[PDB]
């Protein structure tokens, strides 16, 4: 498990980090519109691993 | 062998793990997987990827 | 996402997506592997089961990112399956 | 740090350029995919 | 609404439901008589 666990953590974290450079922008709304791109995955990948 | 001598398996296995199990498991595990790649996607190309 | 919402990218959306996320694949998987490291060997008598587990995933992670990020499908797939016809 | 300068090279070069190169071809790397399955 | 998300919900039941048929008792009338025990000796 430990593997497929930080795999899910790492992604959401560093996907903000691209938004705050690729379009330099720290705040809440970067976090928000970054897992607008990811939220779709996340649940769908959880239902195939399931 | 002579008459009045049959056999029966004590006692190995009932159904094993490379045998009729593993298949059936993966088999089903595919019929899903392809789904939920459709419940969030719609196509007939996304899942075959 | 790119292909739809944004612009097409017949082969320039599969690429444009790559470009911007070889990071998390090689950030995770390598953080795997290394996390899987102390079971493959290192430990060698407390539980020999540790060796049975990690040896068959180190194998399928070496050949899972250095392959899926490259050469054989996961780029070639979406090309022929999604495009080419319908 | 070199470190970063390095990584942004590979990713951009070297990878992404040899990615338009693999996508340029098709039938060779499919022939390879089956070679793998075999 | 949208087609596939519903069709994938329905195909769970194509299995789940169907697979229960290959796993649950095809039998007659269920248990209904309040269940009882029977003693039986024999003095020949």
């Amino acid at each position: 498990a430990i593997g497929l666990l930080v795999d899910d953590a790492i992604v959401v974290v560093e996907n903000v980090e691209r938004v705050m450079a690729e379009e330099g922008l720290p705040p809440k709304e970067a976090t928000r519109k970054s897992m607008g791109q990811i939220q779709g995955a996340l649940v769908g990948i959880a239902m195939v691993l399931s | 062998l002579p008459t009045g001598v049959g056999y029966d398996w004590t006692g190995s296995y009932q159904e094993r793990l490379s045998g009729n199990q593993a298949p059936s498991l993966y088999a089903i595990s595919l019929i899903v997987v392809f789904l939920c790649l459709a419940a969030l996607y719609e196509s007939w190309s996304i899942p075959f990827s | 996402d790119l292909m739809d919402k944004e612009g097409k990218g017949l082969i320039e959306a599969t690429l444009d997506a790559v470009r911007m996320r070889l990071r998390p694949i090689l950030m995770t998987s390598l953080a795997f592997i290394l996390g899987v490291m102390p079971l493959v060997i290192s430990t060698g008598a407390g539980s020999g089961a540790q060796n049975a587990v990690g040896t068959g995933v180190m194998g399928g992670m070496v050949t899972a990112t250095v392959l899926a990020i490259f050469f054989v499908p996961v780029f070639f797939v979406v090309v022929r399956r999604r495009f080419s016809r319908k | 740090f070199g470190w970063f300068n390095r990584m942004f090279e590979k990713s951009t070069h070297h990878y992404t350029d040899s990615v338009g190169g693999i996508l340029r071809s098709t039938g060779r790397y499919l022939v390879l995919y089956l070679i793998i399955v075999v | 609404d949208r087609p596939i998300f519903a069709w994938v919900i329905a195909i769970i039941i194509m299995l789940a439901g169907g697979l229960a048929i290959l796993k649950l008792p095809v039998a007659q009338y269920p248990t209904i008589a309040p269940p009882a025990v029977t003693i039986s000796a024999s003095y020949p």
